């Protein structure tokens, strides 16, 4: 499930999208 | 604070990217506070950097390293496929630097990057050179630390500070590898804010309206304020350098910092009336030399007026000074003070070389004192001969023949009918230029009938300038006020240093030292403290406010300003790191309250 990851590179991330802060939030609040 | 805390066997580590790399303004604010915060940590300080050829051909003395782990850190990653310096930062104090170079680490980046998707969820593009550079720093460090409390034969208590978001993936790694380690935030600029403000689209007004994730994506530094974000959120205390960045990172970064950390100044009484008598001196030859032929008005009851920085239009509120300038150019005017205002525009810009016009400006002026000095001389030895004879001088026979030759030859020197240049120098983008162009477009030609004078000088002040061979330093200790009406300021060091200086100033409530005065003064007018309301002004209200603080100024006596002089040197003790030092004392606490309650507690 790599997929997003390729997409983090070069800039083509969908702010609002998959790729969202909240499920960034997320991951850093579960290993906190 | 004489606060009494237990540092026995704690040590702090201070991740700064500009440690021995003066790449900005956290530089001066890390080698000054470097004193304060070994003054109280001893040999447990370290501060973590990269490693730079020029900084540590220039500035780091390289050591070997005091304690055993230390040693056993260093050579496991020197020889786990990295290169680390350990040595002496030589400045006040003289820390013990951790420099990485990033570069020799860089054939783990993409296995890096893997590790940064696998925790945090933050992806960085190739191009961004800058950011694969903190992403390789913050592994970096986060390895020293994990790797420094491995070798403790006895684990001690890290305090790892981090500043800006360089440093800040560094937090990210450490939190998520359950590391005991209090981690500290500090950003001094937020990373969104310039971009914003530099859209002239209400930044302050907008802060609750604001999509950061469509903005990043249109400035496409989504990433950047990704791991800032994540850096911010993760901490164990966040702080900063101002009230306004506070809410700027209250309202961007989604987090209310626990302390605000103003940056202070190892003030050394750098008096403060023999050097303005004698900078005011130089700065009123200047102003001869440079209105030659025009010297139509009193030099007496001449004001200086200054504003400097980086050249900055919109976010140093240059504009807001010019409008500022015309408007009281015209209240001078109409009620007819003979009170002349000469502002100096001191920001460097783009320039070929020195005008000719200020250059023959400067050179009349020499002759001319030459000139006047010759004669001078040579009139007072005729006089002391007459008085020792025991005859009252005749003065129409004290002056030989040479004399009226060499001051006719001045008079015609003096000659002159263009006005004054703006500009000293010889700018690539007359049209481009945002200063000059407001200049010409408000009309302040340096004219009889103005009493605002501008001379825009687009270069750093230097001894070693022709014109004028003063520092900046030297240079604005003789100024009377200094303007800074700006409209994006973290924290703001021109204006501190004026402060420190003695020189009375303006500042704005949306400026980080502004907002420190205004909450540290009753009255910051009396002191010498103009602060401008620009966070609940429109821009034109910002002006008229703005010449009010300068007509207010100009029509106070010489009493009432020595007055105000005298106060605004004495509030320089409040900018010092010896006051500024214990909001970082209080973070450092918090942090270790955080992270090790057991083991320490903090009382706020």
């Amino acid at each position: 499930p790599e997929e997003e990851r390729r997409k983090w590179e070069e800039g083509r991330i969908d702010y609002m999208g998959k790729d969202a802060f909240a499920r960034i939030q997320e991951k850093l609040d579960r290993f906190l | 604070w004489e606060d009494e805390f237990d540092l026995e066997n704690a040590v702090l580590f201070e991740v700064a990217w500009e440690v021995a790399n003066k790449v900005g303004g956290i530089y001066t604010v890390l080698q000054t506070k470097a004193k304060v915060t070994g003054d109280e940590w001893g040999d447990n300080y370290f501060l973590v950097g990269p490693y730079t050829e020029q900084g540590v051909r220039t500035q780091v003395e390289l050591l070997e390293a005091p304690t055993p782990a230390l040693k056993r850190t260093l050579d496991s990653m020197n020889s786990k496929g990295c290169k680390v310096y350990f040595g002496r930062w030589l400045i006040e104090g003289g820390p013990l630097v951790v420099l990485l170079d990033v570069g020799a680490s860089a054939w783990a980046l993409e296995r890096w990057k893997g590790e940064l998707w696998d925790t945090c969820n933050i992806g960085v593009p190739w191009y961004d050179r800058e950011a694969n550079d903190a992403v390789l720093f913050g592994f970096l460090t986060t390895w020293f630390l994990g790797e420094f409390l491995a070798q403790s034969e006895e684990k001690p208590h890290v305090v790892a500070h981090f500043h800006e978001w360089l440093a800040g993936v560094g937090l990210c790694l450490c939190r998520a590898r359950r590391l005991p380690v209090a981690t500290i935030f500090t950003t001094h600029a937020t990373l969104l804010g310039r971009y914003l403000c530099a859209g002239a689209v209400d930044f302050y007004n907008n802060l609750e309206n604001f999509n950061v994730d469509k903005e990043a994506g249109e400035r496409q530094i989504y990433h950047r304020y990704c791991m800032e974000r994540a850096a911010a959120h993760c901490a164990h205390v966040f702080t900063t350098v101002s009230q306004i960045t506070a809410i700027e990172a209250q309202h961007l970064l989604k987090r209310k910092p626990d302390i605000v950390t103003p940056n202070g100044l190892n003030v050394k009484k750098f008096e403060f009336q023999n050097l303005h008598a004698q900078s005011k001196a130089r700065i009123q030859e200047f102003v001869r030399g440079h209105f030659y032929g025009h010297l139509d008005f009193n030099l007496d009851k001449t004001l200086y007026f200054f504003i400097a920085g980086r050249y900055e239009f919109s976010n140093k509120g240059a504009d807001v000074f010019l409008e500022a300038l015309a408007r009281l150019n015209y209240l001078l005017r109409v009620n007819g003070s003979e009170q002349t205002v000469v502002a100096f525009f001191i920001m460097p810009a783009r320039t070929n070389n020195f005008n000719v016009e200020t250059l023959k400006g400067q050179a009349v002026r020499k002759q001319l004192w030459d000139t006047a000095n010759t004669v001078k001389e040579k009139f007072g030895r005729k006089l002391y001969e007459s008085l020792l004879v025991g005859s009252l001088p005749d003065m129409n026979k004290m002056l030989d023949k040479e004399d009226f030759t060499m001051m006719k030859r001045a008079i015609f020197a003096t000659q002159r009918q263009s006005f004054p240049p703006v500009c000293t120098h010889n700018m690539l983008d007359d049209s481009s230029d945002p200063i000059l162009t407001t200049i010409r477009r408000i009309g302040l030609f340096n004219s009889s009938a103005d009493r605002v004078k501008v001379i825009f000088h687009p270069e750093f002040l230097s001894s070693t300038s022709p014109l004028l061979p003063v520092d900046y330093e030297e240079f604005v200790r003789g100024c009377h006020l200094g303007v800074f009406p700006s409209y994006y300021e973290p924290w703001g060091y021109t204006p501190a240093e004026c402060t420190v200086m003695g020189i009375p100033s303006i500042s704005t409530n949306l400026s980080g030292f502004g907002c420190f005065m205004e909450e540290h003064i009753a009255d910051p007018s009396a002191y010498g403290i103009y602060i401008l309301d620009r966070r609940f002004r429109s821009l034109d209200d910002s002006c008229s406010q703005l010449t009010s603080f300068l007509y207010s100024f100009c029509q106070q006596s010489r009493r009432q300003r020595i007055i105000q002089r005298n106060r605004t040197e004495r509030l320089s003790d409040l900018l010092d790191w010896k006051y500024l030092g214990r909001y970082y004392m209080s973070a450092r606490h918090m942090a270790l309250s955080k992270a090790f309650p057991e083991h320490f507690t903090y009382e706020p």
